[PDB]
């Protein structure tokens, strides 16, 4: 079945544009409820009130703000703004204990992936919880599409720890 | 009537980047180039105060176009046209025929190919209704100059009386009827300066058409019972042929 | 049983049916529980899909419905009936002999109308070529039926030439044949299924029965080298036979009522190959042309016979039976007596019956029976005469009625 | 996937074409009538004296004047389908009985008539190439056949008129 | 105008009659969403059905035309007011992925 | 259109009634085949039959001529759409030959 789709697709946008506050119309509301943003998850940008309420909940009064902020007819996402939630420690915030990370860097798919297709052979060298040094010798990345496929051979790779991507 | 229309069928023209010419002739000059859009517009103050509107008539849209053509014209940045493509059997659909034996399939063959050598040249026609230029081709004479095809073109185009399409840039109008064609050769330059009025041809569907436009396969299928007049059979001479003698007993 | 076109026929599938079938594919194909069926918005819709398509289906019952003599009832009867070359007869205008009487005798255009007893109009297409005396003219009447009149003076002038005198004619009419209702056609249809099959023993009865004028008719051969005897016949009903006849070898035989001798001899001399035997003499001519390049007329003399017409009596008894609906005695005769009879046909109890019984009836018939001389009825068939024609008359169908 | 089927299906436009549900869905419709279709085109393949059997060849019979009912007995035709009692015919006489009669109906008194169709051709033909008409002196009409039909079933013919018989008419042995 | 709703990956939905037929403001952008999808000379009961896919993804120097044709078939819809479209990506590999944006006729009510 | 074949040679063909008749596709290469080959001001009941050639080979400065009055008969052929025509060889001793290519009716059914 060669459908239609691999010649045109239309679909419906996902992504809220992932714009940043750059012009003047960068407006803000500061919440105190450590729901979602925490510290160090100081904001959060939205442009519809619907993303606002998925993270937020057409309930909490967060949500009942942005609604009767992009509610206005001649609102600030209609000129190049954003709306962006803030947050102050309103009282005493626990947080959880984390888990070490590792973020690397910005790979555009369209170049990780033709320099990992020739490298039969895999090598590593990382530690978890300050044990053993792991080395791993074999990752066959040949038979790689996309950054997932990647992410899921690290994964079975590195012992201790879980490699996803985003 | 409505204001919603407006937008509606004012982009129905949309000119694609191939740039018919005259139908297809772009190898001229386009010195000049106009559309007159007019409107008849019923004079006296309107009669109410509160519904009285729906009192601007519209009128056929010209298209001037005044140009040269000369022995050698080099064309800027124009993809090429293209032969469109006969999608006439897109809906055909046999197998509900009926099974008829062979030499009786093969009988009809021979019919098919008989009259086929009679239709096909109109059919052809139709199938480049819009677009004269491609139907009656490049000349491919080495013979004749460039001013040649342009002239015999437009002849050709003119004495055809069939409605053209033609382009101003930004929109290439659908028919076009050639309602002026002059031709004039100073004697101080060798080409020849040309201006073509066109008037188009618009009309729209009076009667209902679940279908705007089907294959031909299926053009005559979905056709709504069409009306002849009447005539007097047994006042004819032209075919006036005897009683078949297989019918006088019969 | 969906639409199988077996030996059993045709089986359209019923509304039913179709819907079943149709609801089955749907919830196979979206939702094994979970669709809805009827009296909802996608049953409507799946009524309206099997409307169309069992629409079509009714319309293949029907056709194969139409595809028997014995119902057709329709221009398909006719489709039907062109399987052999006979159509149904056409209505054909009434003729009427009269005496007209002129003063000058120049010519006669198409013009006329006469005996306005009835609002009718009787023209013709010929001239008068006699003086003031009675000379006769053949009019047509303007209606297509059993159209007649009797003889009344009551003309209407229409554009009379000289308008010379009344023209009041002898009393005999020509009835004119209205158009052969298909109930007739069937029976003629079925009977006369051998037509193009040109001198035949059913030949003859099929292009004899297509005379203006015939009424009734029967065909008989001696296929045999021995005379006296009967094999061939238009109907197979005397098949049966083995009674007395008087005929020779190598002969056909037409009994026949009511055709033109003209047209009837043009008929039997185009389609005989042997003897024939009769009393009445048919005529025929045929204008053919020497190989040395002349004229002449070869009289084609051939001999048929008309049948003897006569009676028949019937025994029978009622038994009416709700205490006190009494039998209506006229109405049992006026039903029995509108039985037609075909030419020599074998009269048996067993079908006068059904002919013994009108639509709402409250008696029953148990003893009856036929006889030839108003008397000595035998249990079965009595024989009429290979040349003769029976009717049942009101003054001979005797009815006895039993009270309860 | 035969050819009603997949000329339709063209009208499908090609956003429906591929989804399963809306392709098993039009396919259905198309089956639906797709056997109808299947229904006229073999009506003619069903229909004819050849292929037919039980009723269809009554009303074949009731459409020629001949009912299975020849209230004569013939020997069986022992080489389950339909049985009729012992003094009707089973199917396969019956039909070629209808043949003779439908020859029969359209005869001629002619061997090899030029303008109309000859008694020879469509005896001929009646008996699917197993006849031979020759005319005899008082006009006898001798009629030879092959071997692959019994005397019963010709016997019987001659004994009820259903070949083709202008006046006179016998066979030969 | 009401359409039938198509579930996530597009095949068509029966049963629940009345229900699975999308109400507004959604119904046109379910029609928009496939007029776009309809190439031209397919549908023999409609051979301009939409806009010509076989001759403008087939050619080379199309963008302008098919940007001005998804235009045309949008705005020709029973529903939309407005357009606000261009192109996003650049072919990121060879496929370029346009953005359309329209103004149903609803949300138009202050 | 039908037409009686000719031979190699070109003679009449007699004979084979229906069947000594081009169908199509040769009926028309036979007829622009011959068309070219008839004179002016030959044939009393055609006086204009086709190209004048006593009054065009017979006078310096024609083969413009020439090559337009071909193009015209094989244009105003039943049967022809397009010609593609010119000059191949530059009269070899003093003969030239033109070559002559037109596209008939049919090879235009896709």
């Amino acid at each position: 079945m060669a459908s239609i789709s691999e010649v045109i697709r239309v679909s419906l946008q996902q992504e809220g544009r992932a714009i940043a506050p750059d012009n003047m119309n960068a407006v803000g509301i500061i919440t105190g409820n450590q729901g979602v943003l925490s510290t160090a998850d100081r904001y959060r940008i939205y442009r519809t009130a619907a993303a606002v309420a998925s993270d937020f909940g057409a309930s909490s009064q967060e949500s009942a703000f942005a609604n009767t902020f992009f509610d206005t007819t001649p609102n600030p996402i209609s000129a190049g703004g954003v709306l962006v939630i803030g947050y102050w420690r309103s009282a005493s915030e626990t947080v959880a204990a984390t888990s070490a990370t590792l973020v690397s860097e910005q790979t555009s798919e369209s170049v990780l992936i033709p320099l990992l297709n020739a490298i039969n052979d895999g090598s590593f060298t990382i530690t978890v919880d300050g044990g053993t040094e792991q080395e791993v010798t074999a990752l066959d990345f040949t038979g790689v599409s996309e950054l997932s496929e990647v992410a899921t051979i690290l994964n079975s790779a590195i012992t201790g720890a879980t490699v996803s991507e985003d | 009537m409505s204001l919603v229309n407006g937008m509606v069928e004012s982009l129905n023209n949309t000119k694609s980047e191939t740039e018919i010419g005259i139908g297809g002739y772009r190898l001229f000059a386009r010195v000049r180039e106009t559309v007159n859009y007019r409107n008849i517009v019923p004079t006296d103050t309107l009669e109410d105060g509160s519904s009285s509107t729906d009192d601007i008539i519209n009128e056929p849209i010209t298209v001037s176009i005044e140009g040269v053509v000369s022995n050698l014209f080099v064309e800027e940045r124009q993809y090429p046209q293209l032969v469109s493509r006969d999608f006439s059997a897109v809906g055909e659909i046999t197998a509900l025929l009926p099974a008829k034996s062979q030499q009786q399939i093969q009988r009809i063959s021979q019919i098919d190919s008989q009259i086929r050598d009679a239709v096909l040249a109109a059919e052809r026609a139709e199938r480049l209704a819009g677009k004269p230029y491609e139907f009656f081709g490049n000349s491919g004479n080495s013979a004749k100059t460039e001013q040649e095809k342009f002239i015999d073109f437009m002849e050709a185009l003119y004495f055809s009386r069939r409605p053209t399409e033609v382009s101003v840039n930004f929109r290439d109008y659908k028919n076009m009827a050639l309602v002026s064609f002059i031709p004039v050769r100073d004697n101080n330059t060798k080409d020849t300066r040309f201006t073509a009025d066109f008037q188009q041809i618009n009309y729209s569907t009076l009667v209902y058409t679940p279908v705007s436009s089907p294959s031909k396969s299926v053009s005559g299928k979905v056709s709504d019972a069409s009306n002849k007049g009447g005539q007097n059979p047994e006042s004819n001479e032209t075919g006036e042929r005897s009683l078949l003698s297989s019918l006088v007993g019969g | 049983m969906s639409l199988t076109f077996n030996e059993n026929g045709v089986q359209t599938n019923t509304f039913s049916e179709l819907r079943a079938l149709l609801e089955a594919g749907y919830r196979e194909i979206y939702g094994t529980d979970i669709v809805t069926d009827q009296e909802s918005p996608d049953g409507q819709r799946i009524n309206l899909e099997t409307l169309l398509r069992f629409d079509i289906e009714s319309a293949f019952s029907w056709l194969y419905s139409n595809l028997d003599p014995d119902l057709n009832t329709g221009d398909m009867q006719q489709i039907i009936g062109k399987l052999s070359g006979l159509v149904l007869l056409p209505a054909s205008r009434s003729q009427w002999d009269v005496t007209i009487n002129m003063s000058r005798a120049k010519t006669l255009p198409a013009g006329y109308t006469i005996t306005d007893e009835n609002n009718q109009n009787w023209f013709l297409d010929s001239d008068v070529d006699v003086l003031i005396g009675d000379n006769e003219v053949t009019f047509l009447s303007s209606l297509w039926g059993s159209i007649s009149g009797i003889s009344g003076s009551s003309f209407t002038q229409a554009t009379p030439e000289i308008g010379v005198v009344s023209i009041s004619a002898s009393a005999d009419a020509i009835q004119g044949r209205e158009e052969e209702t298909p109930e007739q056609f069937r029976l003629r249809r079925q009977r006369s299924t051998e037509n193009p099959a040109q001198s035949t023993i059913g030949s003859i009865y099929a292009k004899l029965a297509q005379i203006n004028g015939v009424t009734d008719l029967q065909v008989y051969d001696n296929s045999s080298d021995t005379p006296d005897q009967i094999t061939g016949s238009s109907n197979p009903d005397i098949l049966n036979g083995s009674e007395p006849v008087t005929i020779g070898a190598h002969t056909m035989w037409v009994v026949i009522e009511g055709g033109s001798l003209d047209d009837i001899g043009e008929v039997v001399a185009k389609h005989r190959l042997g003897n024939t035997k009769g009393s009445v003499q048919v005529s025929y001519i045929d204008t053919l042309t020497k190989p040395n390049g002349d004229d002449f007329q070869i009289v084609n003399l051939h001999n048929i016979d008309r049948p003897v017409l006569g009676d028949l009596y019937v025994r029978l008894t009622a038994t009416q039976k709700v205490s006190g609906s009494p039998i209506d005695t006229d109405a049992i005769k006026n039903k029995l007596s509108l039985v037609d009879f075909e030419i020599g046909q074998y009269v048996d109890a067993d079908a006068l019956y059904q002919q013994s019984l009108i639509t709402n009836s409250n008696y029953n018939v148990t003893d009856l029976e036929v006889s030839l001389n108003g008397i000595d009825w035998t249990d079965g068939r009595v024989f009429s005469g290979y040349d003769g024609k029976l009717s049942i008359s009101t003054s001979n169908v005797t009815i006895t009625t039993v009270p309860v | 996937m035969s050819d009603f089927l997949n000329q339709y299906l063209l009208y499908l436009i090609k956003q429906y074409y591929e989804k399963p549900k809306a392709n098993a869905e039009a396919q259905l419709l198309i089956s639906t009538w797709e056997t109808y279709a299947d229904f006229i085109a073999n009506f003619g393949n069903n229909f004819d004296i050849d292929n037919a059997e039980g009723e269809v060849l009554d009303l074949i019979g009731r459409i020629l004047d001949l009912s299975r009912q020849v209230n004569d007995v013939i020997p069986a035709s022992f080489f389950t389908s339909k049985v009729y009692t012992d003094y009707q015919l089973t199917d396969t006489q019956y039909r070629k009985f209808l043949k003779v009669k439908a020859a029969k109906n359209i005869c001629s008194p002619y061997l090899a008539s030029d303008e109309k169709i000859s008694l020879q051709q469509v005896v001929f033909d009646a008996f699917d190439g197993r006849a031979y008409v020759v005319d005899g002196k008082d006009q006898t009409l001798r009629l030879y056949v092959s071997p692959s039909i019994d005397d019963d079933e010709l016997r019987l013919l001659i004994n009820l008129d259903i070949l083709p018989r202008p006046i006179t008419f016998r066979y030969i042995i | 105008m009401r359409v039938r709703t198509l579930d996530d990956n597009g095949d068509w939905t029966f049963g629940r009659g009345k229900a699975d037929y999308i109400t507004s403001k959604k119904a046109i952008a379910q029609t928009v969403s496939t007029r776009i999808k309809s190439w031209a000379n397919d549908n023999p009961l409609a051979m301009n059905a939409n806009i010509d896919w076989k001759d403008l993804l087939g050619r080379k120097g199309t963008e302008d035309t098919i940007l001005r044709e998804i235009e045309r078939v949008v705005v020709q819809t029973d529903g939309v007011i407005r357009v606000t479209e261009l192109e996003v990506i650049k072919t990121e590999k060879r496929v370029q992925s346009i953005l359309l944006s329209y103004d149903t006729i609803y949300d138009d009510s202050e």
